[PDB]
């Protein structure tokens, strides 16, 4: 069992900038590697094969590089189009072929803050014997968002979910949605529920909240 | 093989071929790349 | 045109003997020998792109060929072609010449390299062209008869039939390692170079600057050039790189077959007595003539005989 | 370094074998029997041509060119067959050993 | 050789120029007499003695 | 010309056998191995089985080793994948893809040609339909900062949920959400639009919850 | 006049190749082991077995 390690997220890139994937195995695998392109919503495709032949149909654009035991993926001048997860493949000459995690390319923007809104439960669902404060992010450029929920002026968790939109295709941003889940019995227990979000656009956390 | 008739068809655009050559491979020696083989000449060369 | 050359490359190939009556692997290899045409005319292919420039420019007056592990420029003028006599080149195109050779056992091309150094590659060839007609000739007459036969063409477009250019493989170099105090070099000269081998350091992969193992010695270790940008013919003389061949492309072949008409010579007239019930001739041939007869009735009793010289012959 | 000859086309008949020879160049042919009296003889091929090669029963040594020897053995076969009817039988014996038959009937 | 066990049966095979295969196999000292007739080869010619 | 289609695929309970099949066209299904894919949501790629050219070789990935069979109809250009004891590891995309060779033993391919992977879920649940419920604007502290309203659709199990706010017409200004997997073994998601607090009184917006699965369709008002 | 077709052989330093028959008119395949093949630049293949 051999496994491949590629960047450990995401990279961010403009158009016209110079972009750099690489992929490398904990042992020696195969003399060859193999890259893919994936979009959202559709199946991946074959781009480098044999880590030095380009598919064809794919732009001259991609070529394939690398250094000792580092195998790399290079985008000579990253279009609109190039924007999406590249992933790294060996076969182990067996048909039991080994795929890496994959790097995601996001469309670079300057830093911005997160709007932060907060919704009460409704009346049909304290009605319904549950309750659920949502608290909801928006316009904001960095993903890394830290949000935690507060209950009578005191920290939460286990209790609560969380779900982030995918880049905006004008704003180039993103939305995050954290929503805290409570039974009737407890959530009619607390008078003040808060929401705390730190963020990078942010010259300081704020917390938003209500009665 | 080696006689008249040993490649024929039954019109000369048609993609069915039958042959009969005698063409076996043979081992590559002294570290070279070439593909030996023995085949019977063309009989149709003898014929003319 | 010579447009669908513009990403192929010249390869270096083994030859059987490089005119020292040694084999070695030589940029002048002979791939195929085709003699389809019956006026004689030989179509050979070699590893040599003919009229065509390492900057991938049209110049009929010049060659390229592979060295080492990059391309190069010779002139057009030093390419010649030889059997049992010198041969003469009726045009050239790419990896193909069209020539007329006189007859022999052997076959040999070759040709001046930028250092001044002679290159050739012979092979073995049996060249001895049918008879057109009755008689047996060595060249063509002042007046004679015309009788059909088969030759190339100069054309050098839409011929249908193509060659496959792939992907090369590895190319292995011993001068890419050299052993510097207790280390090894690497030396990539612009080429990314593959290396590995069964070193206690477990030093392997690609590079693409100078690498430096620091451990091994220079006769443990193997390297070779992997990144290729050009593609060339999948001779029978180059390992394949994979079960099929990567990325394929399509040569077509010039210079096709075409039904033409040769003229032929005309023995001059025997001089003719009679005698009772019988034909007394004297044939006067200078080359070798076939003389035959038939009987114009139920049994022909057909007779034939080659006369290489002045003879008595009574019917 | 020495070129080696095609590998003839051959088929079989009773105590016989015939060879065809597709020679690029001259080659020499040659055989002998391995019994006491080898009856050596030999030839030389520059054109194809049909070789016709008489098997006695102690066996045939074919040599040709640069190539390895062959041997050949003959079987016991008939065109007639042992049982059945008198005519038959005597068939049999006949084409398997024809000197002893005439003697023996 | 053979190897035998409790009530079985064992395959053998021979070569003769007998037309009529006429002879007796002698096993662990309990002899068996055997016959039946033969069939000519197709073949003319071998490769081997 | 040259494409797989998938086929197969559904709600299945768990400890139950699913069947996936494929079928080839616009080249010689002959002339190369076959593999199959999978992708979970928010993971990347995992190979599963593949078969050799005439079934010479057969491999499977170690979590079904002893639960999958890959097969292959050379005469129906068909591909087929049996999958028995199914658990809810091993809900994901399946998709089939086409070797550049006859056998797996060449490590200088990779995979060329990609079908439209199926879903498969499984799960011990029935098809229950959501619940909506509005989420007020907070008005009385936000109106200076613009206004947010949404709604929430909860406890729904089949994933395809689709939310828009009145009945399309608001397109601008609408953010949504990815639903989540609950410890309940159902789906919820959110939706949120920003507008003007001056229109809070002015405009009725609506949350258009549609479910296909169940025929079922919600239109809920929002109000502060 | 027949034309006899062969392409570039494949090399399998560290393996044994496999071979898939085809429907052309003649075709013939076959596998050779102890191969240690050479190029002008040296040895074409690193593994010796």
């Amino acid at each position: 069992d051999i496994q491949l390690t590629q960047s450990p997220s995401s990279l961010s890139a403009s158009v016209g900038d110079r972009v750099t994937i690489t992929c490398r195995a904990s042992q020696r695998i195969s003399s060859y590697l193999n890259w893919y392109q994936q979009k959202p919503g559709k199946a991946p495709k074959l781009l480098i094969y044999g880590a030095f032949s380009l598919q064809s149909g794919v732009p001259s654009r991609f070529s394939g590089s690398g250094s000792g035991t580092d195998f790399t993926l290079t985008i000579s001048s990253l279009q609109p189009e190039d924007f999406a997860t590249y992933y790294c493949q060996q076969s182990y000459r067996t048909l039991t072929r080994t795929f890496g995690q994959g790097t995601k390319v996001e469309i670079k923007r300057t830093v911005a803050a997160p709007s932060v809104f907060i919704f009460p439960p409704s009346d049909e669902q304290l009605k319904s014997g549950t309750a659920s404060v949502v608290c909801l992010l928006n316009n904001f450029y960095p993903r890394e968002a830290k949000v935690q929920w507060k209950v009578d002026n005191a920290l939460q968790s286990g209790n609560s979910q969380e779900s982030v939109t995918e880049q905006d295709s004008k704003d180039s941003t993103y939305s995050l949605s954290s929503t805290l889940t409570l039974s009737k019995a407890d959530y009619e227990k607390h008078k003040v529920y808060a929401c705390e979000v730190t963020h990078q656009g942010l010259s300081s956390p704020v917390t938003k909240s209500f009665n | 093989p080696g006689q008249f008739g040993d490649i024929q068809s039954r019109t000369p655009e048609s993609k069915d071929v039958y042959a009969n050559t005698q063409l076996v491979l043979q081992r590559p020696a002294a570290g070279t790349v070439h593909v030996p083989y023995s085949q019977a000449p063309s009989g149709f060369k003898y014929w003319l | 045109n010579f447009n669908v050359y513009k990403a192929t490359r010249p390869y270096l190939a083994h030859c059987p003997d490089c005119g020292e009556g040694h084999s070695c692997h030589s940029p002048v290899a002979l791939e195929r020998i085709r003699n389809e045409a019956t006026d004689g005319t030989l179509k050979i292919q070699v590893s040599l792109q003919i009229g065509i420039k390492t900057d991938d420019s049209h110049d009929w007056t010049k060659l390229r060929y592979m060295d080492n592990h990059m391309p190069a420029d010779a002139e057009r003028a030093g390419l010649f072609v030889r059997t049992s006599a010198p041969c003469t080149i009726t045009g050239t195109m790419g990896h193909f010449i069209l020539a007329r050779c006189p007859k022999g056992e052997t076959l040999t091309v070759g040709f001046t390299d930028s250092r001044k150094i002679s290159h050739s590659c012979t092979h073995p060839f049996h060249h001895d062209p049918p008879v057109i007609g009755r008689e047996k000739f060595h060249s063509r007459p002042q007046h004679g008869k015309e009788l059909p036969c088969s030759t190339y063409v100069q054309s050098t477009a839409a011929t249908t039939e193509e060659i496959e250019v792939h992907m090369p493989p590895d190319t292995p170099d011993r001068t890419l390692m050299s052993q510097q105090s207790g280390n090894v070099k690497i030396t990539v000269n612009g080429q990314t170079v593959r290396y590995k081998c069964n070193c206690g350091g477990s030093n392997e992969g690609l590079t693409t600057t100078d690498k430096v193992i620091n451990n091994c010695k220079v006769d443990q270790c193997h390297a070779a050039v992997t990144n290729h940008k050009k593609w060339q013919y999948n001779s029978p003389l180059v390992p394949r790189n994979a079960e099929l061949g990567d990325r394929k492309g399509k040569i077509h072949i010039p210079f096709p077959l075409a039904n033409v008409t040769c003229r032929v010579p005309k023995a001059r007239n025997p001089t003719v007595t009679y005698g009772k019930n019988q034909v007394i001739m004297l044939l006067y041939p200078d080359h070798p003539t076939l003389l035959s007869y038939r009987n114009m009735g139920e049994e022909p009793n057909y007779q034939e005989e080659w006369v290489m010289h002045k003879k008595e012959v009574v019917l | 370094r020495v070129p080696k000859a095609r590998n003839p086309t051959v088929t079989y008949g009773k105590n016989q074998v015939i060879m065809l020879l597709y020679p690029d160049h001259p080659t020499l042919l040659s055989y002998r029997n391995m019994g006491e009296e080898p009856n050596y003889q030999e030839e030389w091929v520059m054109h194809k041509k049909e070789v016709v090669l008489t098997v006695p029963t102690e066996g045939l040594e074919v040599t040709w060119g640069n190539n390895e020897p062959y041997k050949y053995w003959p079987q016991l076969s008939t065109n007639g067959t042992a049982h059945g009817h008198p005519h038959e039988i005597i068939l049999y014996y006949y084409e398997l050993y024809p000197t002893m038959t005439v003697v023996v009937v | 050789e053979i190897e035998v066990e409790g009530n079985s049966q064992l395959q053998i095979s021979f070569s003769t120029a007998l037309a009529s295969a006429e002879f007796r196999v002698q096993v662990c000292s309990t002899q068996v007499h055997c016959a039946a007739e033969c069939h000519p080869p197709k073949d003319h010619i071998v490769n081997y003695p | 010309e040259v494409q797989l289609v998938e086929s197969g695929g559904g709600l299945v309970q768990p400890g139950r056998s699913l069947r996936l099949s494929c079928a080839a066209s616009g080249f010689t299904f002959d002339d190369y191995a076959m593999h199959w894919v999978r992708q979970a949501p928010g993971k990347g790629l995992e190979w599963v089985s593949g078969i050799s050219w005439n079934s010479g070789s057969i491999g499977y990935a170690d979590s079904v080793k002893g639960r999958f069979t890959i097969s292959r109809d050379n005469a129906k250009n068909s591909l087929y994948l049996q999958m028995n004891s199914l658990r809810a590891e091993d809900t994901a995309l399946y998709y089939c893809a086409k070797d550049m060779g006859y056998s797996g033993n060449d490590d200088y391919y990779g995979m060329d040609v990609w079908g439209q992977g199926t879903t498969v879920t499984v799960s011990s649940a029935s098809t229950k339909g959501p619940s909506v419920f509005p989420l007020a604007p907070s008005s009385k502290s936000t109106s200076g900062g613009t206004a947010a309203l949404g709604c929430l659709v909860k406890d729904y199990f089949p994933e395809p949920v689709t939310v828009s706010w009145n009945s399309g017409a608001l397109t601008s200004g609408v953010h949504t959400f990815p639903a989540v997997l609950q410890s309940s073994g159902l789906y919820s998601l959110s939706s949120v639009v920003t507008v003007p607090s001056s229109s809070l009184g002015t405009q009725t917006y609506i949350c258009n919850v549609n479910h296909k699965p169940s025929n079922t369709k919600v239109d809920k008002r929002v109000e502060p | 006049e027949y034309k006899t077709v062969i392409p570039s052989p494949y090399v399998k330093c560290c393996g044994t190749a496999e071979c898939k028959d085809k429907n052309l008119p003649d075709y013939s395949c076959k596998v050779f082991t102890g191969v240690y093949p050479f190029m002008w630049g040296g040895a074409y293949c690193f593994c010796d077995a």
